[PDB]
RNA sequence: GAAGACUGGAGUGCAGAAGAGGAGAGUGGAAUUCCACGUGUAGCGGUGAAAUGCGUAGAUAUGUGGAGGAACACCAGUGGCGAAGGCGACUCUCUGGUCUGUAACUGACGCUGAGGCGCGAAAGCGUGGGGAGCAAACAGGAUUAGAUACCCUGGUAGUCCACGCCGUAAACGAUGAGUGCUAAGUGUUAGGGGGUUUCCGCCCCUUAGUGCUGCAGCUAACGCAUUAAGCACUCCGCCUGGGGA
């Protein structure tokens, strides 16, 4: 069954580790059998309120096509757990 | 109906009357068409057809009303319900409204109506009367 | 629910013949597979009661038919029975 | 007046579009009834999921 | 009763649709309360009036930061779902029911159902947690001829969560379930078909819910009236003057 991720990466980030981050959770969704359909970023943007004491933050989107809902689980509980993402998404469609 | 077809009849029969309607139209079975029959022959209905389908037929029935209305058919009522069923020795046949009215009765020779039952000196089930 | 596959192989496994998918000896595999299925999760959610009037219509519909099936045809319900386990 | 959605054919209110819910919020961020949108009840239902959905990932201001 | 046959009741298959239906885990923003720190200073709060109360040990107000609990503005509508109780923030996992369309499949496989077994608002009980607001009991201030009350200032059990009991209500539509038949007009929810139009769109038909107004019919009257309290068949529960009770 298809998804949907989406998260925001905090703005004060420098591309190299930015794109470690980028990289880590889709290679953490990879480690499951959980194809990846699309990676791209969707760009800088101003939040509409501060989640934090930031104002702005990296759009990230992820499409996937899993069947055993664990991979989404992991990808929860090592998003929640750390402080590279400010807030995250999962959609199923 | 899903307990007993014969009262559906007679209950049909009294709601076009109520309402001054001119034909209806019903589900058709062996003992509903000699019913009507018996109607017709006795001169409580005008007329009676059949019409053909897949599963199991229709009857139509036209109904009689005088120059003016003035119901010729005034009352139906169900004698032997499924939850009780009533039967009738040969000196026993009732006489509706002093022979005004006729009663049903499913003798050992098809059904009959009240008067021609005390011909043969024959009884059975009383089904409905009709005045 | 039974994903829609997962009826199907119970469908053509329990088929009487090439095309049915009506006859008692199908709709009783079907409802002994779905309450099955209903077992484990009532019992790991044991405060699921909505969900468990569902199973109870479930069960009293499967022994209707069985019912039905041993009265018209005692040969196919004696079949039927050691194929399923049931008893 | 006539329905927005049900005149152009959108079957699907996505809440990556913050531009067309942009309208169907007042000058505070509240939906604005039905009534006023003029929308059918079903596609309604649809539009409210996606501005909660949406606001959810600060794409909206819950209060402006 | 037996031996066959049929598909209209009942159910399955195939294609679609809507929904605060239920259980578990995680997350969100407003608002009250409390705490810490700057500005400031003489009041704040409260009522028909006033007082109890809080404040120079510096509140109330105002700006920033932190802690915790409970409920989910706008959407929201005689709208939706569920057998009843009842269910309203968002996401994921596990799940039950319902409607429409097709005619592929089985061929009466159906209805009701005493005793039995399950669910059952709130208050209440037992063990272990939590406690921001609210508030039985209680204290003080008011009103009154009196005021074990209404009003004001506070305030514990509880309201919350885990497990197990309790089994009650104006648990109400004061209307048991199943089926069939009997004028019309107009809103709304979820679908299907057709005519027109370039599409939107306008009109008609139809299935399943939900409202209103009304003919026949019924009722002691009020009123009900295709969602009957009308005309009928099947099964169940209950009633036979009031008090004692
Ligand atoms: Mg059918
Ligand atoms: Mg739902
Ligand atoms: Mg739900
Ligand atoms: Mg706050
Ligand atoms: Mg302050
Ligand atoms: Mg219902
Ligand atoms: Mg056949
Ligand atoms: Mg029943
Ligand atoms: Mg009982
Ligand atoms: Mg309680
Ligand atoms: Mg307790
Ligand atoms: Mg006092
Ligand atoms: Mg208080
Ligand atoms: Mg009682
Ligand atoms: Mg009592
Ligand atoms: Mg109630
Ligand atoms: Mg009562
Ligand atoms: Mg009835
Ligand atoms: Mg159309
Ligand atoms: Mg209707
Ligand atoms: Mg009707
Ligand atoms: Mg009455
Ligand atoms: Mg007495
Ligand atoms: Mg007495």
């Amino acid at each position: 069954r298809k998804y949907e991720i989406m998260y925001i990466i905090r703005p004060n980030i420098e591309e190299d580790e930015k794109k470690a981050v980028v990289e880590r959770f889709d290679g953490i969704l990879t480690e499951n059998g959980a194809e990846i359909i699309e990676s791209k970023e969707w760009g800088k943007r101003r939040l509409a309120y501060e989640i934090n004491d930031y104002r702005d933050g990296f759009y990230h989107i992820v499409k996937l096509n899993a069947d055993k809902a664990d991979s989404i689980n992991e990808f929860d509980r090592l998003a929640k757990i750390s402080d590279d993402i400010v807030r995250h998404m999962v959609i199923k469609e | 109906v899903m307990t007993d077809p014969i009262a559906d009849f007679l209950t049909r029969i009294r709601n076009a009357n109520m309402v001054k309607h001119d034909k209806l139209e019903l589900p058709a079975s062996k003992i509903k068409k000699e019913i009507a029959e018996i109607l017709k022959r006795e001169g409580f209905i005008r007329d009676v057809e059949y019409i053909e389908d897949d599963n199991a037929g229709t009857i139509r029935v036209f109904l009689k009303y005088g120059a003016t209305g003035e119901r010729v058919i005034t009352g139906l009522k169900r004698i032997s319900k499924p939850g009780l069923r009533v039967y009738a020795k040969s000196t026993e046949v009732p006489k509706v409204l002093n022979g005004l009215g006729i009663a049903i009765v499913s003798t050992s020779q098809g059904v009959l109506t009240d008067k021609e039952a005390r011909a043969k000196q024959v009884g059975g089930e009383v089904l409905a009367y009709v005045w | 629910a039974l994903t829609q596959e997962r009826k199907n192989e119970i469908i053509a496994e329990y088929r009487v013949h090439d095309t049915d998918t009506g006859s008692p000896e199908v709709q009783i595999a079907v409802l002994t597979a779905e309450i099955n299925s209903l077992n484990e999760h009532v019992r790991v959610h044991k405060k699921d009661h909505h969900s468990y009037r569902g199973l109870m219509k479930m069960v009293g519909h499967r022994r209707n038919l069985l019912t039905y099936l041993r009265k018209k045809d005692v040969q196919r319900y004696r079949e039927l029975i050691k194929r399923l386990g049931l008893r | 007046k006539v329905c927005y959605f049900t005149s152009n054919g959108i079957t699907h209110i996505d809440y990556k579009d913050v531009e067309l819910l942009k309208k169907f919020v007042s000058e505070r961020g509240k939906i604005l009834p039905r009534r006023v949108t003029g929308t059918s009840a079903k596609y309604q239902r649809k539009l409210t999921v996606a501005i909660k959905r949406s606001r959810q990932m600060a794409l909206l201001p819950f209060v402006a």
